[PDB]
């Protein structure tokens, strides 16, 4: 019960100044074609066609208010009826997760009146104030992560590292988390204005806000004085695997972060094909993003939503059969 | 009930008010002792006299103004006149002494010794009102009392009052001609309040007019008199469809709606066109199509400007009397095809019609002509830009060898308020140099 | 049974209730002052379709009259039919809308609006079994595209299963007499997808050509294009008030004109509109009224359907007229037409023949078409609101009432994908 | 059954079809408002062949009248018979033509044309089953030679298979009032030949002659001459509305004047006409008849049928007359004049006789003759028209209006070279 979508990003202009063939077309509403350049032993080159089909596609000219309405809107009449819900930002560096996620980049400042944060913090206020849900007098809190170097810190506060324990019902928590109380829209905007600002980023030139850690937004719906959890909406932004040509000035302070989101992203990529087949001890505790994440998959009121990010080009066409195979396996799934 | 306050100040905005006043009279059928004549067993509120004139019992008719001066002279020509009894005794202030062509003295010294009185008038006349619009300021930029006191009560307006819209009616210094020595320091001065307090402030000068009653209407040798009368159907005409009926009427805060952009964009010079000698009004075609040509026409502007050398922003088009909404469409649709006429790229929905039944009134002793029609054209454009660079070169004459700086200096104000009132002006000229252009990636 | 509460709302909605309460009042002898003065038996076996009885065989409309500025108001009592309507329906506040949407839709209407809905469940609740409404407005003013869909957006949430459908007016680029019209018109559009089960949209350019083109009208006012509008809106419910051959109600017509939801845009049209002099040259017969159904001079809604395919259509007959012709000219369009009509539906026209023509003419008809062709419609909106907003042009006056920017996105991208709904089913098999 | 659309371009063909349209309403008794005043029964049998009923017994003519400057449609509705037709059918622009072909065919009446055959279909698809069309025009204007040309090769892409065929006016050197008449008849004869399933080529100095010569008129004006083709453009479609006892359609005569395709070109002729005075010396009789049909000064084109031979004649009479007289005189022609007869066509001459003579008088007759002595007309033109375009003289006025000479010396080349086509038919054995 895991929706899947894709999300091909256009082209930069830089890409276009190297002369970067696309080969990623979205014909259809929820059909993919990649077109793979081959060569037979002969030198004579030929092309590969590799169709796939997902719950939905997106093309490269849809915005993030269309990625949004068929992916984290649906997810809001759910947190509602007491379950719980999340959605990644899955596939390689540079494709686009953090704009969908965090959202436009607009140079030197994150315009997050876009993303998935906020068009859903401000749909969850919209939907508490109809008079069918109006009437359960519920609490709406948000929290907000950020996991690096393998250890989760925090964003509200400053730099409180935190630990990851468990409860004795087999759930995970995190602790102590800073969750402050939210009033209306105009105060959860505040909270992520604040929050990317203290994101950890490396600065270079060609991504100067290249994520670096793997973000949760948390929005907790608590009913008043109880102190229990009625609903949950967490949000992932991941890091990103990054092993192409990732050698432009890499010290030993860049790659120590490095391999260590291409080590917590295997931990994600076995824990998916071990829930493909059945009875196998789950690996969730290998890398504490899967130790996060244990609630998306064997949630027994869990609806995720995943969006397989996807750079467009020839030479991230790679990357792209790579994304799209773990895309397709999580579809491919039966949980309980 | 659509009222509004006239606020005028000075000895230019006195005088305006002189022929707004005059007009009205004439627009509802009020004689000059307050009374509407005895074969009126109608609607009077259905005129729709009192926007401009609150009923007082047993049949009288009183203005919703203010005349302001710090000058006994001025006012004193309302005392007597010919309007005596029309205004209520305690809503025309006169100071003593003038403010003497100093923002100063208008701002400082002289202004703050009736500025009370003037504000405890105006709650008088603003709890008489039941569903006030906004006000309506006159005065002349290049006075002492038209700036240096303005200055001081749009600052106080917006304090109490705030919400309201604050229509300014200003009399910008024209380029050769120039009345005042220190013309250029007082109008740098008031920048800052026409800016940050009014709502929509608009511009006229002598000069643009003066060519309109030698060309348009061939007057030979115009006075004052002559000139204010066409400032009062540009007024007339815009807070016309708050007390007549039509379609397509247009309420004060639907201008800016649809003529503002950005709340520091809201500099609209006005037209009016036709503009025709009662022997001139034969020979005529004064239908909607060449009424509406001669909006869009350089040299029958109301500022000495050039709306070719600019790009237009937005329109607003009012027209009186016999017009058909059919022939609007056919003559909007010709002016969006000259490619003289330059709109914006991020404008596309060009501009705004508001249509009036009541056709405007001849003054008797006036210069216009008997008309079916006719258009007011609000438009703002970038300009009125080439209106500020001509008198911020005549301010930085001056002030590159601090000439008259000695007067104001020792009346009130410091010598660093020139070098920013200077920058302030500065900032609205780089505004419409990155307003008009359009963008690309 | 089956009453109809009519909710006209701004100006421009306003000024067509009152010319379509001129039309309505024709059609059953209603006198100016209310009493009745007609002639035929069936013109008050089905009058509780529009009109409640009063006290001594008066008969008081069933319409509520709002507006955000008094003016409107005192014209519509002060015209010819200021008698007929009851005045604890003239619902009106007294500051004026700004042509803002905002201001009408949050601070100015959402005052307003508890004192209108408890006026709309007096009429509600007094009736024997309600079927709908229906919405007169203006996608482009303050009053009618705001506060119509503050309205609208809270009925549903009480009346969750009666037809509401509206006669909204949508601007078009050659004729604009607005600003601000893009903003108001987009953030409207929004509303009127996830609330309303028909939409018969409406342009004035497509209405001054038909009373240039068709009608020869010389000088038209807007008199004369709401006396078109009115005679498209009492074509519509017509077999609900009088007896026909085939029958089609409100709900009847949105099963099969409607084939997906959130398809549900239409275009109106009427015939036969000759002019004045050219009527004893044509003859009235039923492929004479066809011709002028789907020519595309005869829309009120200024696209061209050769542009798209009909998804599906209705026709209206108002006549004593045969049934084969109905049903064999109706079927000659669709085969002689077939790259027009969407083919995996087979018989995309619904026809309807009630008994009754109106009162000064034999075999009029009404045309209803649920064309992919409207995209042209939407997408010259969002054109100009992507143009205006890009820059921020116009903002602080709906910003500074209580909106923001994540409201005007959201509305632009619903916009665009509704064109990609009717792109869907225009083409692809 | 078997309609006619009539589509009267131009100044010359506008006056020709408003006095055809007085010779038609009198012989089935429409009134000049549109009324029935007859009092045969056969006039009403087939009046659906030029007429649509409209309400309430009138007549309305499928007339369908195009121009490029309002002056001669002023004309004609104020008239004697601007009652008459259907004030929807009165096409017209406002530049005028300039007698140019290029402006007619290229610049001002293709933009001209989308607003005539959506009209030309509002006739042809009312018809219960169309037969064909007629244009009434002239080779020598800008409308009658270029417009008429653009109407007629956008229907045989639309109607390919109806008998289209034109009334059309070709000039001659002794009678000229135009200077670049040559330019204007050679681009559209051009178009006739690929395009046209008869044409009747007509000339004014063979109607003078007529006048002069055989009706011993003093006076002639226009109005004259339009009266003698108006009685041939009746005679030809006779037995498409009366009784008769030998029948021919358009299609009828078509199949048998009409040796190979290409050869269409016809030369009419009526009788009789004698002077006024003149009439109680004549008496009336079928070999009276026939030498007025076959005498060269009876002859509607300006060309002597010496200087050839008939390939075949057609000659519809009307009238209580016998069978044995017309099929002997018929006979006892063509062996009498054997050498003006192709021999490789055994009875070259068709014989129609309808029931039904004109109003005034008893047996008249029609001559249609497809003679090789019409390349006497084309080689006059081509004669003019390469004196004057080997100096390129006035040809800035067409390759200033998107011309090109290309399109020139085709048209050239195609009139020489149906020269070559009837002289090989004339000749050889
Ligand atoms: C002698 C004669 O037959 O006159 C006709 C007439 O000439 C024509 C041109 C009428 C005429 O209509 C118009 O000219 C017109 C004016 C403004 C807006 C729309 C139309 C007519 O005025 C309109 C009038 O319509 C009616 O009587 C209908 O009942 C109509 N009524 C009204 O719209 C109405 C008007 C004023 C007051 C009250 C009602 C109607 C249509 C639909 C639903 C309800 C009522 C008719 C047949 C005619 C005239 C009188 C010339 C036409 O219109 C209608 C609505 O029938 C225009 O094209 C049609 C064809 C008609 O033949
Ligand atoms: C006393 C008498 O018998 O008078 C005759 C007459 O004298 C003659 C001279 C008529 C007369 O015709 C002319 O003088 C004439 C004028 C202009 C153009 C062409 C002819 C006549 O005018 C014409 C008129 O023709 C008709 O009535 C036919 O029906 C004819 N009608 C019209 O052309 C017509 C004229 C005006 C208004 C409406 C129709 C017709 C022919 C073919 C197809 C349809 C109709 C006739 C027999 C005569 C007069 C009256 C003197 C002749 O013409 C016709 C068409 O019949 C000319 O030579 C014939 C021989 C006739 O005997
Ligand atoms: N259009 C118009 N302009 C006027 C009129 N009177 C004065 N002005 C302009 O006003 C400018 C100076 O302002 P004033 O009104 O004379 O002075 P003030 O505003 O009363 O302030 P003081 O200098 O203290 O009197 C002059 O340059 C004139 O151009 C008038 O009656 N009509
Ligand atoms: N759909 C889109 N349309 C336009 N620009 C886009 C889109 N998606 C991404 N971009 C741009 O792509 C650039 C890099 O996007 P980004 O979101 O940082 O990719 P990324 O995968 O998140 N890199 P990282 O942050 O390390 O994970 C930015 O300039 C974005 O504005
Ligand atoms: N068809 C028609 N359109 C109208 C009428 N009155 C106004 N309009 C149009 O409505 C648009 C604006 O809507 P408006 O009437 O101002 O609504 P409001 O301001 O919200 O009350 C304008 O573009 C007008 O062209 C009318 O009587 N008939
Ligand atoms: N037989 C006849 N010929 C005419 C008439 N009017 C004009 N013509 C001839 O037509 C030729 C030119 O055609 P014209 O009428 O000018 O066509 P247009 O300019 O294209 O509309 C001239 O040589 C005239 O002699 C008419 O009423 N009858
Ligand atoms: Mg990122
Ligand atoms: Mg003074």
């Amino acid at each position: 019960s895991i929706t899947v979508c894709v999300r091909k990003r256009p082209i930069s202009r830089k890409e276009v100044n190297r002369k970067e063939i696309d080969v990623i077309s979205v014909p259809r509403k929820d059909m993919l074609i990649v077109h793979e350049p081959r060569s037979k032993v002969d030198l004579t080159k030929f092309l590969e066609n590799h169709k796939f089909r997902f719950d939905y596609a997106f093309n490269d000219t849809c915005d993030n208010a269309m990625v949004y309405k068929y992916t984290a809107k649906p997810l809001v009449k759910t947190i509602f009826e007491g379950g719980m819900a999340t959605c990644f930002a899955y596939g390689q560096t540079g494709s686009g997760k953090t704009h969908t996620m965090g959202g436009e980049f607009n140079g030197k400042v994150q315009d997050c009146k876009n993303g998935i944060y906020a068009m859903a913090a401000k749909d969850v206020f919209v939907t508490l104030n109809m008079p069918r849900y109006r009437a359960m007098n519920l609490v709406v809190s948000a929290s907000f992560f950020e996991i690096y170097s393998g250890k989760v810190f925090d964003l509200l506060s400053d730099k409180q590292k935190l630990r990851v324990l468990e409860d004795g019902k087999q759930q995970v928590q995190v602790v102590g988390l800073t969750e402050k109380v939210v009033d209306g829209v105009e105060e959860v905007l505040k909270l992520i204005q604040h929050g990317n600002a203290a994101r950890t980023s490396g600065q270079t030139s060609a991504n100067s806000n290249s994520s670096r850690s793997h973000a949760v937004f948390q929005i907790v719906l608590r009913p008043q004085g109880s102190t229990k959890i009625h609903g949950k909406f967490s949000f992932i932004d991941l890091a990103g695997n990054e092993r192409g040509v990732d050698t432009s000035s890499a010290d030993r302070q860049t790659r120590m972060e490095g391999a260590e989101i291409n080590k917590s992203l295997l931990a994600l990529k076995e824990c998916i094909r071990a829930l493909g087949k059945q009875s196998a001890h789950l690996p969730f505790r290998v890398s504490k993003l899967t130790q996060v994440l244990r609630d998306s998959f064997i949630g027994e009121k869990s609806k995720t939503c995943m969006i397989a990010m996807i750079s467009p080009g020839l030479s991230s066409c790679e990357h792209t059969l790579n994304t799209l195979r773990y895309a397709d396996r999580v579809k491919e799934l039966v949980v309980k | 009930m659509r009222e509004c306050i006239s606020i005028h100040v000075g000895q230019a905005g006195v005088q305006i008010g002189n022929a707004c006043w005059e007009l009205y009279c004439l627009e509802h059928g009020i004689q000059p002792d307050g009374q509407m004549p005895s074969d009126k067993t109608i609607g009077g509120g259905d005129d729709s006299f009192n926007t401009f004139f609150s009923e007082t019992g047993a049949g009288k008719h009183v203005p919703r103004a203010v005349f302001v001066d710090l000058e006994p002279t001025v006012i004193d020509e309302v005392r007597t006149g010919t309007y005596r009894q029309l205004f209520h005794p305690e809503q025309l202030i006169t100071g003593k002494e003038d403010a003497a062509n100093n923002y100063a003295r208008g701002h400082y010294t002289i202004g703050k010794e009736i500025i009370d009185l003037v504000l405890d008038r105006i709650r008088k006349l603003a709890d008489q009102c039941t569903g006030l619009q906004g006000f309506l300021v006159f005065h002349s930029f290049g006075g002492g009392t038209g700036s240096g006191f303005t200055s001081l009560l749009m600052e106080r307006l917006s304090v109490d009052y705030g919400k309201k819209s604050k229509l300014e009616f200003s009399i910008y210094p024209a380029p050769q001609v120039s009345t005042a020595v220190v013309e250029p320091y007082n109008s740098i001065l008031t920048t800052h309040t026409t800016l940050e307090h009014s709502d929509c402030a608009f511009m006229v000068d002598n000069e643009a007019i003066y060519d309109i009653c030698r060309r348009n209407l061939d007057i030979e040798r115009p006075t004052y008199t002559n000139l204010n009368r066409l400032i009062s159907q540009i007024v007339s005409s815009i807070t016309a469809s708050l007390r007549f009926d039509g379609a397509l009427n247009v309420d004060l805060t639907e201008f800016q709606t649809n003529l503002v952009p950005y709340p520091r964009i809201h500099f609209p010079l006005a037209t009016y066109a036709p503009v025709i000698s009662a022997e001139k009004a034969y020979h005529e075609q004064l239908s909607v199509a060449e009424i509406t040509n001669a909006c869009f026409e350089p040299a029958n502007q109301m500022v000495k400007c050039d709306p070719r050398h600019g790009k237009y922003m937005a329109c607003c088009l009012l027209y009186r009397g016999d017009v058909v909404p059919k022939d609007v469409n056919a003559a909007i649709a010709t002016i969006k095809t000259k490619r003289s006429i330059q709109f914006v790229d991020w404008c596309p929905t060009g501009f705004k019609v508001g249509i009036n039944y009541q056709p405007p009134t001849v003054v008797p002793g006036g210069d216009l002509a008997k008309v079916q029609r006719a258009v007011c054209m609000l438009s703002n454009t970038t300009a009125i830009a080439e209106a500020w660079a001509r008198l911020d070169h005549k301010f930085d004459l001056m002030y590159a060898k601090r000439a008259f700086v000695h007067w104001y200096v020792g009346e009130g104000m410091e010598e660093g308020e020139f070098s920013e009132a200077r920058e302030d002006m500065a900032a609205l000229e780089k505004d419409y140099e990155e307003v008009g252009v359009d963008s690309v990636e | 049974m089956r009453e109809i509460v009519h909710i006209q709302a701004g100006q421009c909605g306003n000024q067509i209730g009152a010319k379509f309460w001129e039309v309505i009042s024709d059609e059953h002898g209603i006198d100016p002052t209310g009493s009745y003065h007609g002639d035929s038996d069936l013109q008050l076996e089905r009058i509780n379709v529009y009109y409640n009885e009063a006290t001594g065989n008066k008969y008081v409309p069933r319409a509520i009259l709002v507006d955000l500025e008094p003016g409107t108001m005192d014209s519509v009592r002060s015209g010819p039919f200021g008698q007929i309507f009851r005045p604890d329906n003239f619902v009106f506040g007294q500051s004026g809308a700004g042509n803002n949407w905002a201001k009408g839709h949050y601070t100015e209407g959402a005052e307003l609006v508890d004192s209108v809905l408890d006026v709309v469940r007096k009429e509600s609740e007094s009736c024997d079994c309600l079927q709908g409404f229906q919405l007169t407005h203006s996608l482009g003013g303050g009053t009618g595209s705001g506060m119509g869909t503050l309205l609208i957006s809270k009925i549903r949430e009480e009346y969750p299963d009666r037809i509401m459908n509206t006669f909204s007016v949508m601007p078009s680029p050659k004729v604009s007499d607005t600003v601000v019209e893009p903003y108001n018109a987009t953030l409207s559009v929004h509303q009127l997808v996830e609330n309303t089960d028909e939409t018969y949209c409406i342009d004035n350019e497509a209405l001054y050509d038909i009373c240039f083109r068709t009608l020869k009208l010389t000088t038209p006012t807007y008199g004369d294009l709401n006396h078109l509008v009115s005679a498209t809106m009492s074509g519509v419910t017509t077999c609900l008030r009088f007896p026909g051959q085939l029958n089609a109600d409100l709900r009847k017509l949105a099963v099969n004109m409607v084939p997906f939801p959130r398809l549900h845009f239409f275009m109106p049209g009427f015939a036969p509109l000759t002019s004045r002099g050219s009527q004893q040259y044509r003859a009235l017969t039923v492929p004479e009224l066809t011709q002028q159904m789907f020519d595309s001079k005869n829309m009120m809604a200024a696209c061209d359907p050769r542009h798209g395919r009909y998804l599906t259509v209705a026709a209206i007959f108002r006549g004593r007229m045969s049934m084969k012709e109905v049903d064999e000219q109706m079927l000659n369009v669709q085969n002689k037409n077939s790259s027009y009509f969407v083919e995996w539906i087979p018989n995309n026209v619904k026809t309807a023949v009630c008994d009754i023509p109106p009162r000064g003419l034999k075999m009029s008809a009404t045309f209803i078409g649920n064309s992919t062709a409207i995209q042209e419609l939407f997408k010259r909106i969002s054109e100009q609101f992507t143009a205006m907003f890009r820059r921020k042009a116009f903002l602080h006056w709906y910003t500074g009432e209580g909106m923001d920017e994540m409201e005007f996105t959201e509305a632009e991208s619903n916009m665009n994908d509704l064109v990609s709904e009717y792109q869907q089913y225009q083409d692809a098999t």
